[PDB]
């Protein structure tokens, strides 16, 4: 479960997930640094 | 304790639309953020649309903008799947889940329904 570079892998779903709905998560996956710094 | 009971699903010709339910128990959907995954036969589960729950903010696949809206009824406590304008290769089970407070990890899914396209 590799996925692109704006998205982290839910084991739940296991699915990729827009990092978007985690970003304003005081503890959001470490995958979505980069792109969560766009704000 | 926590629940969510889905609905809606079923057969539809190519270009028809389909309305899907999925009904919290044990919480409020307006609280949390919720989005719809969908997994087709011989594929992998696929995120599709989702809410945010700290801002209401709503998102899309490519595969989907345009075509579906989720939203929530507060009164029946339900999010919704509005698919309009459907085709055969969003033929699948179509599963609703939320998330932990303050936009944290997924922590609970719906049974899933079937969506089929002919």
């Amino acid at each position: 479960g590799q996925c692109s570079q704006n998205e982290y892998f839910d084991s739940l779903l296991h699915a990729c997930i827009p990092c978007q709905l985690r970003c304003s998560s005081n503890t959001p996956p470490l995958t979505c640094q980069r792109y969560c710094n766009a704000s | 304790e926590v629940q969510l009971v889905e609905s809606g699903g079923g057969l539809v010709q190519p270009g028809g639309s389909l309305r899907l339910s999925c009904a919290a128990s044990g919480f409020t959907v307006s609280s949390y953020g919720m989005s719809w995954v969908r997994q087709a036969p011989g594929k992998g589960p696929e995120w599709v649309s989702g809410i945010r729950g700290s801002d209401g903010s709503t998102y899309y696949a490519d595969s989907v903008k345009g075509r579906f809206t989720i939203s929530r009824d507060n009164s029946k406590n339900t999010l919704y799947l509005q698919m309009n304008s459907l085709r055969a290769e969003d033929t699948a089970v179509y599963y609703c889940a939320k998330q932990g407070e303050n936009d944290g990890p997924f922590d609970h899914r719906g049974q899933g329904t079937l969506v089929t396209v002919s």
